[PDB]
């Protein structure tokens, strides 16, 4: 079972957040699709769910701002959050919940089976800004006598998130992508670094692939060694 | 409502630790608690459901138990991969309003100590030709994850223009942090050297970069 969240990653305050969830490979146990979000630094928060018959249950503390509908024909579920505040910035998860009968009486049992990848949503009036990508080139200082460190700098973007891979994901061993810093200007920056063998520096090209969905921007920066 | 969980618990490699999930007589009272694992950078993973049943792919070292108004998730033979956030969840009677716990961060102690290796990158040609200058100090392969970072310009302290991330786990379950120093190309060309000073467990590693030649 696959769940894919879609929707905006930036919404202005007082607007309506609309999210869609497309499911593939539904099984017989997938009887309801629910929505869960997690604000930064806070615990998981249930939002609501909807079952195959169309019944919708909502978090009672938020039902006055939530709506959940479904399109079984397209196999989609939609979530709407009206009049958003900065308290609504979070990673929104699509989930399939299961319902198994313990019967012995009708004692039921509910749990989340599969979790979606999650969509990061930011509530703000600031404007989307694509990233500037610069290379962190290896020199005679950044070598460790056999291994050499190189990377790329993803500077001044908004909003989160930015994903980085290397050589179109062909290079994964020894890669680390740091979390972002929030500058004073309100823009984000992060770095991705990878350690490689020093011998390969003249035979293996290294290209860092930065992807910034909030602005539909993709950057492939080549990292050449300093002469 | 919210189910009460301890903020954080700790255990040594190869040992066992338990996480308690307290509630009232309406949520956990009916009693079919679920357990979920949140590794940063990955989608949440269902561990336990129906108090005791293990989810698909969950190794037998994850067990579940309940006692009245308190459920328990027990992890035996702790591995470094088990460092994550753990949440319990229960259906509040009507089976249409789920409740999650406050969350528990599990940290696995007993890993070998490691000194940090530091790389200091000067600003590149591209950035300097864009009227911008950023010094990037990458710190990796250290443990525990408690470091301090300080910048110098000609051995004089620098406090303005510095942004530093909190240490985070990497592939080999060691920690890494990053720090940045934002300058103008005039400032970068002005001083003779710049230094990133990393202190970890009483000892200090310092990397120096200079505008003169690289």
């Amino acid at each position: 079972v696959q769940l894919r969240e879609s929707g905006p990653s930036l919404v202005k305050p007082s607007q309506t957040l609309s999210l869609t969830c497309t499911a593939s490979g539904l099984t017989l146990s997938d009887k309801a699709v629910g929505w869960v979000r997690q604000a930064p630094g806070k615990a998981l928060e249930w939002l609501g769910s909807i079952d195959t018959s169309g019944n919708t249950g909502y978090n009672p503390g938020l039902k006055s701002r939530l709506t959940i509908t479904k399109d079984s024909s397209k196999s989609q579920v939609s979530l709407s959050v009206s009049s958003v505040t900065t308290e609504d910035s979070a990673t929104y998860y699509c989930t399939t919940v299961h319902q198994q009968t313990r019967n012995k009486v009708y004692t039921y049992e509910l749990h989340v089976d599969t979790w979606g990848q999650g969509l990061l949503v930011t509530v703000s009036s600031a404007s989307t800004k694509g990233p500037s990508v610069f290379p962190l080139a290896p020199s005679s200082k950044s070598t460790s006598g056999g291994t050499a460190a190189l990377g790329c700098l993803v500077k001044d973007y908004f909003p989160e998130p930015v994903t980085v891979s290397w050589n179109s994901c062909a290079l994964t061993s020894g890669v680390h992508t740091f979390p972002a810093v929030l500058q004073s200007s309100g823009l984000y920056s992060l770095s991705s670094v990878v350690t490689v063998p020093s011998s390969s520096l003249g035979t293996q090209t290294y290209i860092c692939n930065v992807n910034h969905k909030p602005s539909n921007t993709k950057v492939d920066k080549r990292v050449e060694p300093k002469s | 409502a919210v189910l009460n969980q301890p903020s954080s618990v700790s255990g040594s490699l190869g040992q066992r630790v338990s996480i308690t999930c307290s509630g009232s007589s309406s949520n956990v009272g009916n009693g079919y608690v679920s357990w979920y694992q949140l590794i940063p950078g990955s989608a949440p993973r269902t561990l336990i459901y129906g108090d005791t049943s293990r989810a698909s792919g969950v190794p037998d070292r994850f067990s579940g138990s309940r006692s009245g108004n308190t459920a328990t998730l027990t992890i035996s033979s702790l591995q470094a991969e088990d460092e994550a956030d753990y949440f319990c969840a229960s259906a509040e009677d009507s089976s249409s309003n789920a409740v999650f716990g406050s969350g528990t961060t599990l940290t696995v102690l007993g890993q070998p100590k490691a000194a940090p290796s530091v790389t200091l990158f000067p600003p590149s040609s591209e950035e300097l030709q864009a009227n911008k200058a950023t010094l990037v100090c990458l710190i990796s392969d250290f443990y525990p994850g408690a470091v301090t970072v300080a910048w110098k310009a000609d051995s004089s302290p620098v406090k303005a223009g510095v942004e530093t991330t909190t240490p985070s786990k990497q592939s080999n379950n060691k920690y890494a942090a990053s720090s940045y120093l934002s300058l103008t190309p005039e400032q970068w060309k002005s001083h003779r050297s710049y230094s990133c000073q990393v202190t970890h467990e009483g000892s200090t590693v310092e990397k120096t970069v200079a505008p003169t030649e690289c």
